[PDB]
């Protein structure tokens, strides 16, 4: 299985695709440029606990992407992707 | 609290090998898998594998199939990762996560990386 | 922000009760006039403050009596010579004045109180003259029948409004009026509970948000 | 003659009795299902054991001496632990002061039990704060003990219920006190109900200098009971 | 369908039955002034609680657990703190295990309760130490479940006090275990009767992968009592 | 455990004067007298006086009547002593020491000494 996501860099919503049907089972992580990560969204429309509401996801069969209403100074990470379904689980390729 | 502290950097001659360690403290070590990931420097991510420490059975991805070995320790509490055969391309960053109680893959703590 | 305590012990149940829950005789109307519309006229609907409506909005059915009492604070605009009020209370069926010297005062058919400013306040209780058999707070329905009549208006609930008139002639001295009226509901039987309003009024005909 | 209460008994006193602070003893809560409605635990066999204060010491110019009864007993033993976990106590008390000095020694104590003692600074006008009032097992001592610290006089201090010591006739007392406050329970660790003090009238003398003539009170919760900390559901 | 003993109560089981480990209960010491005569304190409504424990995992390969009882509960709650200052105990146990998986899974588990199981170190001639015996409340695992770590054999091992839960059927036991030891008190900080273990006997197996089926054990001490640590002189 | 710290050493110009300290902890203070000593380098030791820390009494030796002030403090739990019109005899150490429950002067406890 292979996801690909769609913009390379970014100067708001952030789709990526994916080979097959996921059934959900995506999520999204963000890496800070010091090295540290967290995740934001998980089950591709829950929020994590912690993370300021802005954030959102969408759903459907194969084709999911994330909705960020403001923007802000160090909201500007490089955003990934991640499917649970089957192993051996891949990443996308990451935008900005 | 919970802590996923790596050791520091290192770097090696090709033709060897190194091993690495991921030290775990706050939850009780024996009841979450420890998966393992890799990022090439200006690139994304890429899974390794993990490690069952309640049952030391371990599941590749097969593209490394033969550089890496997985253990893991319940008196220490630690995971560690050995590679072997060492070429020019496996200069990285490594990292390490932890799953959940139900065996399910979404990270939620992560280590700090440790370069090769 | 001193936070304390103390025991309470207490045995009555009788305070909650729905007869002296609403008998405290709250102010319903305030409004001045200069004599020199030079009266006053007001109709008896109940939910013109929001500290009383609200609590009487908790109920859907009710019944009681009136108990009014009109409390008048004159002025010149130093002393006053005695003077000599009138409060015609104008129920449903009869016409109401519309001007100082109508000849609908002198109207012998409705009620009417003479009461000088240096007495004790007026005082008269009102029956109930709902012609159902309970006063319908909400009402969910239409008046008017065809496509434009006004919602909730329920042409059965409404008592009357009194008026108040100075009596005197007219004086070289120009002097101010201020009415001020209390309602103390009595006999009270209340049905139905509701759940109370949380959102604030928005107008005195309906309850929008 | 000796007071086995529990765990503890000071033995071998000299004779004594029981003057019951006005007309009453502790009563154990007869009936209040209105006020905090889950039964008091009431704990009887693991409280009431005499807890024996500091030895204090009796001088010639000494003045005065003062203790508030639940507040020296927050830091002491079972009785100190319940205070903790707990907010509301009832119960009441037993006093056992005794000096021991020899028949060469003369003077004359006043061992009183104030309710509802409240202090007041002297020649200021700022109340007295909360460190001067919570001393604790210590105790404090009478600045001018001839107005009780608040303007009221001493001489007419035996309206209170009080028994004398006068070394040359006894040298003990016993005072009992039951629950004297409005509220059915009380707060323990910010209201402090009686106010134990003695004071000596009449100072001690000898031909030699200044003797000690140590002094032991020794202080035993009666009737206790506290709020339920085990509940069903 | 719920066992409120005392404080907590473990609500909404399945149909369970009290299946007495042979055939008695705790009893409460019938006559023994020959022993230890200060009479036992007997503490009755603030020990009996349903200690739940830590919830344990359950995958296809694992291979078995096991707890010491009088060594499970040393270090919690009011039960922990009595095992300190005092040193004879006496009581019997009740024990709960309850595991839940939806109606798409399979397995079997074998809930025995062994009486003075001593372990036994693998190919080596050392006695094991204090460390791989006194392991606490997270409890052990099998190395080798087929012996029972001594030697005899899994097969037999249903001449112990034992239920079966068989997550076609069911998914509760209970256990009620009496005192047994030779001695009329023991002390709880270095011998342990019991030893409650369970083993997976048919391991569980579903579509996808490694599904949990968490366990959860509740121990509950029953007729509990200790020596005594208050006397009169 | 019962300790009498002392201050430091000072010394001070004739005409003037100096005030010291012997600070106490490990017993109650205001049960005990604290009586204040004075050995000249070289020769035997002698009695200067004592306060009274639960009456504020003081008691001098002849000798020093004028010398030395002896007070004492609740609060800070220490005992001061100030002297008056220095000259040259007196430089010396000065004691510092703790009676007994009981008003008996048999001294088990003791401070280091300071020069003046």
């Amino acid at each position: 299985i292979q996801m690909i996501q769609s913009p390379s860099s970014m100067f708001v919503s952030l789709s990526c695709r994916a080979s097959q049907d996921i059934r959900g089972n995506l999520d999204w992580y963000q890496q800070k440029p010091g090295g540290t990560i967290k995740l934001l969204i998980y089950s591709t429309s829950n929020l994590n606990s912690g993370v300021p509401s802005r954030f959102s996801g969408s759903g459907s069969g194969s084709d999911y992407s994330l909705t960020i209403s403001s923007l802000e100074s160090e909201d500007f990470a490089d955003y990934y992707c991640l499917q649970r379904n089957a192993y051996p689980l891949t990443f996308g390729g990451g935008t900005k | 609290q919970v802590q996923l502290q790596q050791s520091g950097t290192e770097l090696a001659k090709p033709g060897a090998s190194v091993k690495m360690s991921c030290k775990a403290s706050g939850y009780t070590f024996t009841n979450y898998w420890m998966h393992w990931f890799k990022q090439r420097p200006g690139q994304g991510l890429e899974w390794i594998g993990y490690v069952n420490p309640n049952t030391d059975y371990t599941d590749y991805n097969h593209k490394f199939k033969d550089k890496a070995t997985l253990t893991a320790d319940k008196s220490s509490s630690t995971a560690y990762m050995q590679l072997s055969s060492l070429t020019s391309e496996d200069s990285a960053v490594y990292f390490c996560a932890r799953g959940t109680f139900g065996n399910y893959a979404s990270f939620a703590y992560w280590g700090q990386g440790t370069l090769v | 922000a001193i936070q304390t305590r103390t025991v309470i012990n207490q045995h009555g149940v009788s305070e909650t009760l729905v007869e002296n829950f609403l008998s405290r005789a709250a102010l319903v109307s305030k409004r001045s006039f200069e004599y020199k519309k030079n009266f006053f006229k007001w109709t008896i609907n109940t939910r013109s403050f929001v500290q009383l409506r609200r609590k009487l909005e908790l109920f859907t059915y009710l019944r009681f009596d009136a108990e009014i009492t009109i409390l008048t604070t004159v002025a010149v605009n130093v002393g006053l010579p005695d003077l000599t009020l009138q409060a015609m209370f104008v129920p449903t069926g009869a016409l109401t004045p519309e001007k100082q010297d109508s000849f609908h005062w002198q109207s012998g058919s409705n009620a009417s109180v003479f009461f000088k400013i240096s007495d004790p306040p007026a005082r008269i209780t009102i029956p109930f003259m709902c012609i159902n058999s309970a006063y319908s707070v909400f009402y969910d329905g239409f008046a008017g029948f065809e496509k434009n009549g006004l919602y909730g208006i329920n042409p059965a609930d409404t008592i009357g409004n009194l008026c108040v008139r100075i009596v005197n002639e007219h004086q070289p001295v120009g002097f101010t009026v201020t009415v001020r009226v209390y309602m103390k509901p009595k006999h009270i039987k209340a049905w139905a509970p509701r759940p109370p309003r949380t959102l604030p009024y928005m107008s005195i005909a309906n309850a929008n948000y | 003659l000796q007071l086995k209460l529990g765990n503890s008994a000071i033995v071998t006193q000299e004779a004594a009795n029981y003057c019951c602070a006005y007309g009453e003893w502790p009563n154990y809560l007869p009936d209040h299902e209105a006020v905090a409605i889950d039964k008091p635990t009431q704990p009887e066999t693991a409280t009431d054991r005499f807890y024996t204060l500091k030895s204090v010491k009796w001088e010639t110019g000494s003045t005065g001496w003062w203790w508030k009864l639940p507040d020296a007993l927050n830091n002491i033993g079972m009785f100190g632990q319940n205070v903790q976990h707990h907010y509301l106590y009832r119960s009441g008390f037993l006093i056992h002061v005794q000096c021991n000095a020899t028949k060469f020694h003369q003077g004359a104590l006043l061992v009183v039990a104030i309710p509802e003692h409240q202090r007041g600074a002297h020649n200021t006008n700022t109340s007295p704060g909360f460190d001067d009032i919570m001393k604790g097992e210590e105790g404090g001592t009478f600045n001018h003990p001839y107005v009780l610290d608040d303007g009221t006089s001493l001489a007419c201090a035996t309206i209170f219920p009080h028994q004398w010591i006068n070394l040359r006739t006894n040298n003990s007392a016993t005072i009992v006190l039951p629950w004297m406050n409005a509220a059915p329970m009380d707060f323990p660790l910010r209201h402090n109900q009686w106010t134990l003090a003695i004071i000596p009238v009449v100072p001690l003398g000898t031909r030699t200098t200044s003797s000690m003539v140590p002094i032991t009170v020794s202080i035993a919760p009666m009737c206790c009971e506290f709020n339920g900390l085990r509940h069903a559901i």
